[PDB]
């Protein structure tokens, strides 16, 4: 199923069956929110505040929890990102394999993994182009 | 002579039961001498009871067709006679008891929302009915109390039942997991017998009237037939 | 405090007073729990029949005060079933259609939780709807799966069968 | 289908009721009407020719489905101009109908039945001839015969039947024999178990403490519906009852060991946790009250006073503490000084 | 290239009664793949199913009595005439009444025959026999 | 044989996560309880950070490839 | 303040008698079950009554 | 039972 | 004559050549293959289960009879 790849590997995480609160969690919602914002002016990406958030405090999920996922939750608080989480690794990895690419002119492997992260950012790149998230002039590179 | 004493279009979609009964009219009594009754309910939400000439006896010298009709709120899916008396009762969403000299299901047996699969009345004990669900379960019902009596939940569902003629409290199961299960009335905990012989699902089974062997229907395109005391089959068709 | 204040309805019925007035007694009698008491009131009392006789007390809430009865919801419906007894107590939020029948439904099965839901397609057309239930609370549950079935018909209009599994009933 | 014969059962139930209304329903054509409805009820040439159909027709019969649906509207409508009009419930003009009575007795519908049954229930007061008013005894016999293959006393034909079989022996002369009351009376104790859709087997039971039979299952009737006062939670079955149970009480014969356990049950449920239940106590008590023998109220005049003072003392339900209080108003003035 | 989740559920059905195994489970599920079922039943192709909530899509598990010949999906959903409708079901079925047509009309999906008894059409949603 | 409708609970536990009849998850929450201060902290099972009391700045748990290995003396319970 | 404390401050004991119906067991009815429950205990009655009755065929 | 009532 | 062969045969049952023709049956192509595959399943899951006592403390046994009850709603 993967895409630029033959692997049909199918590990993901299984969201449970109830979209209620745990019972043992005790924590006001409020105090969450408090949270997220804390964590996001000191620069974790959204995706790393979910795995704090869940590993060391009890919050299961920040939509259960809260009612709102932590993207809006950022976003109602000012706090948002420039360019989509997706993208905008993508864009790094393309950025680090051209660094080595340029010390290492023979690696002829990493040229072609060059054209598989930069043939996946314009798909990415096109997605959020046509919702408007980013502005149509936008071009990589 | 492998003919046909009678032909019926009785029902408008698929016929889900059969049986025959020997009615008892409350103000007429049926010459079963010259003929015979049979029972049967379809999904289309219908009992008709039917009447067929016969040569069985040469005493006489009609009818033949049509007697009665019960009309049901819900699709019927299997029918069987109190022996005893003309009282039968109809398995459908809900298990009804019925009575020919009344249209209306003259009283309701029902443990719950589940529906009832099949079911077959006792043959000795003729007040003890037992019935089968579409939640891989048993039940057991008694007459003389208008109540169920036991649950039990298998594995998997079981499509038919009939009781011992000879031992009054057993009963053969023909179940979906290829197996067919000899049970004891008064501890459905454990299984008397155990037959393993059919590699597909069992459809149904029935009692020699010498009570000492058992067939199985399967969907393997196969018929056995086992001794009551042997898990095993001793022949295949 | 007066049972009226309890009562958000500016006409109150003399159910809605003399369970306010329950509420205000369990207020006086609580030493902390009035902290959280006072703050919680609710919008009307309905009381409405189940097939075995009994009868409920469907208690009409808003939704952020629902939430506040939650944090405290157990204890209340003890201390109402014990003040109105051959009553099940039940507070339910006034508030698509799906998504409130549903939140209707959750709400009924507070404090336990929906396991799953199913629904059955007999041959002649029928349907059979059913929803699983945890064995959590399976006792005070299985004492009262008549009364939900009950009062979910009587607000939704639906027919339903509450099932617990990993139990036979 | 099932779901139609619904509808038209209930479109044709309007049409009576606009009959009821209709001026012609106090004219006398409307019998000779019913009337009229009651008696409108009751191969070598194939091996040439070509055939192209390919589905066969069902054997069906509707026929008995309109006679009997025939028979519901005028047995319905018969009633309902009886009942409106006293004139037209006279012996002259009913006479027509007493064999088409008895054919719908026998018919198998038991919603034409019923039918049959209300009608007859009206026409027990009115006087008949000879064999015009067999009818009423061999339907007496007939209704028996529906208890008996009725699996449980809780059907609609069941309920009519003991109605009928009550107001037969309140009215009629001729009484049935005990034996057949003593079966009815058991079969009616198990179902009566489940009070909501018993209501007419009370008036039934109500109808034998009213003529003072004695039967064996009686007195479990007494027991058991008392128990049904304080547990059953509709007031229309809590009304019913007490009167039976009271009606019982005060007429039928007991040993005085037996006396004191029942009031020793009274008393008891005055502290009964559910409040109607207390409260559906206190009438009885209050009959008691208002109306008994000043020495059966001196011997209980020390035990009723403090449990009606203990719950006006301590109760959780006001109006129950404000019920004990006044039942101890209307206790003092009646009690003797020694008490 | 993907199928529509319609004709996977069919193909399942089909590969499930030819194979002999007497349920079948589908995933996922649909309002039309329901009413597909509906029909199917109401003609006895089917026994009973069951739709599981998973909160997803859904499930959908169905038991099989083996009367199952074949069914499928008909696409372009191409329109027909009510007159029309004999010519096609000659056309798409194995003799002049075995098996049933199954269509999308104003008045919901069903079968040929129902919508020539309502006088109804519409598109052509997939057949069964 | 199995009924797919009604299967066995023993029989779901064998199953993957995503191929139970309705999928869930099989983790679960814990409450470790420091050592050096005994307070308590909700620590995820298959956590993928140093989890530290925040009052003792103290490693409670360390990640793994699978489930977190709890640190030595922390003593736990399921939540 | 139970029943039992009123009539012990009578210190009469011939009072006492009179208030008969008064001292002995408790005689208010419990509460009825739900009724699922109740019909399964009736379940449950049902079926040993089935058990003794086709006991009657063992011999 | 049944035959006494029959009576 | 042949009530004498019937008890004549019951009595040499566990015989082994009145075995290999007495059970011998011609069974079509599709049922037998089921109890070929049928055969390797059963035995391997013995197997396994065998493995697993070797080394689990608590493995109870459970009788072939009480396997396919889930429970019954009145225990004795
Ligand atoms: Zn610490």
């Amino acid at each position: 199923g993967r895409m630029h790849s033959a692997g049909k590997g199918i590990s993901s995480s299984a969201i449970p069956y109830s979209r209620n609160a745990p019972a043992w969690f005790k924590l006001s919602s409020e105090s969450v929110i408090e949270q997220i914002v804390k964590y996001a002016r000191k620069g974790l990406t959204p995706s790393q505040i979910g795995v704090l958030l869940r590993d060391a405090h009890g919050v299961t999920q920040a939509r259960v929890i809260t009612g709102n996922k932590i993207m809006r939750i950022l976003k109602s608080n000012g706090l948002a990102p420039e360019i989509p989480e997706d993208l905008y690794y993508l864009i790094k990895k393309a950025v680090s394999v051209r660094k080595h690419l340029e010390r290492n002119r023979k690696d002829k492997d990493a040229k072609f993994r060059l054209i598989l992260i930069e043939s996946r950012i314009h798909r990415l790149a096109r997605y959020y182009r046509t919702v408007a998230v980013l502005p149509p002039n936008w071009k990589y590179e | 002579t492998r003919e046909e004493f009678v032909s019926f279009k009785a029902h408008y979609g698929l016929v889900t039961g059969l049986c025959v009964t020997q009615p008892r009219f409350h103000d007429k009594k049926p010459d079963l001498k010259s003929q015979n009754f049979m029972l049967s309910c379809s999904d289309d939400k219908t009992v008709k009871l039917w009447s067929i000439n016969v040569d069985d006896y040469s005493n006489k010298n009609n009818e033949e067709g049509l007697i009665r009709t019960f009309d049901g709120e819900s699709a019927f899916q299997g029918i069987d006679s109190h022996r005893e008396n003309s009282t039968f009762a109809t398995g459908g969403a809900k298990i009804h008891l019925w009575d020919v000299n009344r249209l209306k299901p003259v009283s309701d047996l029902s443990w719950g929302a589940d529906n009832i699969t099949s079911l077959k009345f006792n043959q000795n004990e003729t007040d003890i009915l037992a019935s089968t669900g579409s939640d891989n379960s048993i039940v057991l019902y008694d007459l003389r109390t208008n109540s169920p009596t036991q649950k039990i939940v298998q594995t998997m569902r079981t499509n038919a039942i009939c009781w011992n003629p000879m031992e009054a409290f057993n009963f053969v199961t023909a179940n979906e997991d290829h197996n067919a299960y000899y049970y004891d009335m008064r501890n459905l905990s454990r299984s008397l017998n155990v037959f393993k012989d059919h590699v597909s699902a069992v459809m149904d089974v029935d009692f020699s009237p010498t009570g000492d062997e058992i067939v199985t229907g399967s969907y393997d395109k196969s018929i056995r037939i086992y001794k009551t005391n042997h898990g095993h089959s001793r022949e295949i068709y | 405090s007066a049972p009226q204040a309890k009562i958000l309805s500016q006409a109150p019925t003399e159910l809605e007073l003399q369970v306010a007035q329950a509420f205000v007694e369990l207020e006086n009698s609580s030493p902390e729990l009035k902290a959280e008491l006072r703050p919680l009131q609710f919008k009307s009392i309905r009381e409405i029949d189940v097939a075995g006789g009994k009868k409920a007390l469907a208690i009409f809430v808003p939704v952020p005060s629902l939430a506040g009865f939650h944090k405290v919801q157990t204890k209340l419906t003890r201390e109402l079933e014990k003040k109105f007894q051959d009553r099940h107590v039940i507070f339910l939020a006034e508030r698509t259609l799906t998504a409130v029948h549903d939140k209707i439904l959750e709400d009924l099965v507070f404090p336990t939780e929906i396991v799953g839901k199913r629904v059955r397609y007999l041959v002649g057309g029928n349907k059979i709807q059913k929803v699983l239930l945890d064995s959590k609370d399976v006792q005070q549950i299985d004492y009262k799966l008549e009364s939900f079935q009950a009062v979910y018909n009587k607000l939704t209009g639906k027919q339903i069968v509450f099932e617990i599994p990993s139990e036979t009933h | 289908n099932l779901r139609n014969q619904n509808k038209l059962s209930e479109l044709l139930r309007r049409y009576l009721l606009g009959l009821n209304h209709n001026s012609d329903s106090e004219s006398e054509s409307i019998l000779k009407f019913c009337h009229q409805l009651f008696q409108e009820s009751e191969e070598k040439e194939d091996f040439f020719l070509v055939n192209l159909e390919s589905k066969s027709y069902t054997i069906n019969s509707n026929s008995l489905l309109l006679n009997s649906t025939l028979q519901k509207f005028a047995l319905d409508l018969l009633r309902n101009v009886i009942t409106r009009h006293r004139s037209f419930l006279t012996v002259s003009h009913l006479e027509g109908f007493i064999p088409f009575l008895r054919d719908s007795l026998l018919s198998e519908n038991e919603g034409v039945v019923i039918s049959t049954l209300r009608i007859l229930i009206t026409l027990i007061r009115l006087d008949f001839s000879d064999e015009s008013s067999e009818i009423f005894k061999n339907c007496a016999r007939k209704v028996l015969n529906i208890i008996k293959v009725s699996p449980s006393t809780s059907s609609e034909l069941c309920q009519m039947g003991l109605k009928f079989l009550s107001a037969f022996i309140r009215h009629t002369d001729s009484t049935l024999k005990d034996t057949a009351l003593s079966y009815v009376l058991g079969r009616v104790l198990p179902d009566l178990n489940e009070p909501s859709r018993q209501g007419l087997a009370f008036n039934f039971l109500k109808a034998l403490v009213s003529k003072h039979i004695m039967l064996p299952e009686l007195y479990d009737i007494a027991d058991t519906t008392r128990e049904i006062m304080v547990t059953n939670h509709s007031k229309e079955i809590r009304d019913v009852s007490r009167s039976v149970y009271y009606q019982f009480l005060m007429e039928y014969d007991q040993s005085k060991g037996r006396l004191e356990k029942q009031f020793k049950f009274m008393v008891d449920n005055l502290q009964y946790p559910t409040e109607s239940g207390r409260q559906s106590v206190m009438e009885l008590i209050n009959l008691i009250i208002t109306k008994a023998n000043p020495a059966l109220l001196s011997k209980l005049s020390s035990s009723f006073f403090l449990a009606l003072v203990n719950v006006s003392f301590n109760d959780d339900a006001p109006r129950c503490r404000e019920m004990a209080s006044v039942l101890i108003s209307t206790m003092l003035p009646k009690l003797e000084n020694k008490d | 290239t993907r199928s529509s989740v319609l004709a996977d559920a069919l193909n399942a059905i089909n590969n499930a009664e030819k194979t002999g195994k007497r349920q079948v489970l589908i995933r996922p599920s649909s309002k039309v793949i329901i009413k597909f079922l509906q029909v199917m039943q109401k003609h006895g192709y089917i026994g009973e199913f069951e739709y599981i909530d998973d909160h997803r899509s859904g499930k959908i598990v169905v038991q099989l009595n083996g009367r199952l010949n074949k069914c499928g999906v008909i696409s372009p959903r191409f329109n027909v005439k009510i007159g029309d409708i004999e010519k096609w079901t000659a056309n798409l079925l194995p003799a002049r009444q075995f098996g049933y047509v199954i269509l999308t009309t104003s008045a919901g999906i069903m079968d040929h025959e129902e919508a020539r008894r309502k006088h109804v059409s519409g598109k052509i949603l997939g057949f069964v026999y | 044989v199995q009924d797919l409708l009604h299967p066995t609970a023993a029989s779901e536990a064998r199953k993957h996560k995503l191929k139970t009849l309705v999928q869930g998850p099989r983790s679960y929450f814990l409450d470790v309880k420091c050592p050096g201060c005994l307070n308590i902290t909700t620590v995820f099972s298959h956590a993928q950070t140093a989890v530290t009391c925040e009052s003792c700045s103290t490693i409670l748990c360390t990640p793994t490839g699978g489930k977190a290995k709890l640190s030595e003396g922390t003593s736990f319970r399921r939540k | 303040l139970s029943l039992t404390d009123m009539m012990n401050v009578i210190d009469d004991r011939q009072v006492i008698e009179n208030a008969n119906l008064l001292k002995g067991k408790s005689s208010t009815y419990e509460v009825p079950l739900p009724q699922r429950i109740q019909q399964r205990h009736d379940r449950k009655a049902a079926y040993e009554i089935s058990r003794q009755e086709v006991s009657k065929w063992n011999d | 039972a049944k035959d006494m009532i029959k009576h | 004559k042949l009530e004498y062969d019937e008890k004549l045969k019951e009595r040499f049952r566990h015989m082994p050549e009145i075995k290999r023709i007495s059970r011998h049956r011609h069974v079509p192509q599709v049922i037998k293959k089921a109890q070929e595959i049928k055969n390797i399943e059963l035995s391997s899951i013995k197997r396994r289960e065998a493995n697993e006592r070797r080394t689990r403390k608590d493995m109870p046994y459970i009788s072939e009879r009480k396997k396919q009850i889930v429970g019954t709603v009145h225990k004795y």
